[PDB]
């Protein structure tokens, strides 16, 4: 479970990056998007940032912990797992050479990635029950575009950590008795 | 028949272009290992060319399309072999790789497009 709630609260957190990062180095329009996408779709020309789910990790055995009802004379089991999940975010921007202005992908990947590694993002979404590891690297790599026209794709990938609950019953008691023998 | 060529009669209905061909005859080094070669008395030939129309490709982000040329001739044109081959060009130097029928009568060509002729009346 706890994975809907998860795509939402990136999907914000990425507009407010990019709202930031427009601002700073003045793009014209931005558009953020999760690949994968399950109806057919095309690709749009504004500046664009992809997402995508990889892989989870447990990390850690779980932990139970035991709340009883007393009306019905039942233990709601609770168990928590606090499990990594790996993002890849990568970005699209062609390259007009006749602008005087320029601005490149890559840039738009990296003011990506420093916005998430600062100390205040960090902050505020602690309250959103979630926190980023430490990223190592970011790569360039060429398509081709429409059979001409070469382009960067930026991407680097990045680590969200949380806890995921499962609820279960179990039964109680409530005395308990021995014989003792020589 | 394979007697009495073919492409002789045929040049006389369908009409062909003109070419400049000069030989290999003999190859040395200049102190590096490299072959230089060496060709000698470019005589004038009477030859049809034909169409192939290359498309290019990528090595990493450069494009390098290679030009390519078909010629039929009626004269024993070697392309390869522990010796070199032979030039030609129609504007600009070119070089060929492939045998036909010389033996008999006829030959057919290939051609890719060299840099530039020297110039001066197109040597």
């Amino acid at each position: 479970m706890f994975d809907g709630e998860l795509i939402a609260k990136l999907v914000v957190e990425l507009n407010a990056a990019m709202t930031s990062a427009q601002e700073a180095l003045q793009f014209p329009d931005f558009e953020v998007v999760q690949k994968a996408q399950p109806t057919q779709q095309g690709t749009s020309t504004r500046p664009t940032i992809f997402f995508q789910k990889l892989f989870d990790i447990p990390r850690g055995w779980p932990a139970t912990d035991w709340h009883l009802d007393n009306t019905a004379r039942k233990y709601v089991e609770i168990t928590r797992q606090h499990v990594e999940t790996t993002f890849q975010i990568s970005s699209l921007h062609w390259q007009n050479p006749e602008i005087t202005h320029v601005v490149t992908a890559s840039d738009i990947a990296n003011y990506v990635r420093a916005y998430f590694q600062a100390r205040s993002t960090i902050e505020r979404v602690k309250e959103l029950d979630f926190l980023i590891l430490r990223v190592s690297q970011i790569s360039n790599e060429a398509f081709e575009n429409d059979n001409h026209q070469f382009e960067f794709h930026p991407s680097f990938d990045m680590v969200v950590t949380y806890n995921q609950y499962i609820r279960l019953y179990e039964n109680a008691a409530y005395s308990a008795d021995g014989v003792l023998i020589g | 028949i394979p007697g009495a060529n073919l492409l002789r009669m045929a040049f006389g209905v369908i009409g062909t272009q003109i070419v400049r061909y000069r030989k290999f005859e003999q190859r040395v080094k200049n102190d590096q290992a490299q072959y230089v070669s060496m060709f000698g008395e470019p005589f004038d030939l009477a030859a049809s060319v034909q169409r192939v129309r290359r498309d290019q490709y990528a090595q990493f982000n450069l494009e390098f399309q290679r030009n390519y040329v078909m010629i039929f001739a009626n004269f024993d044109m070697v392309d390869l072999d522990r010796n070199m081959a032979g030039d030609q060009f129609l504007w600009t130097g070119r070089v060929f790789q492939l045998e036909s029928q010389g033996s008999w009568f006829y030959q057919d060509g290939w051609g890719v497009c060299l840099a530039v002729d020297i110039g001066a009346a197109k040597a």
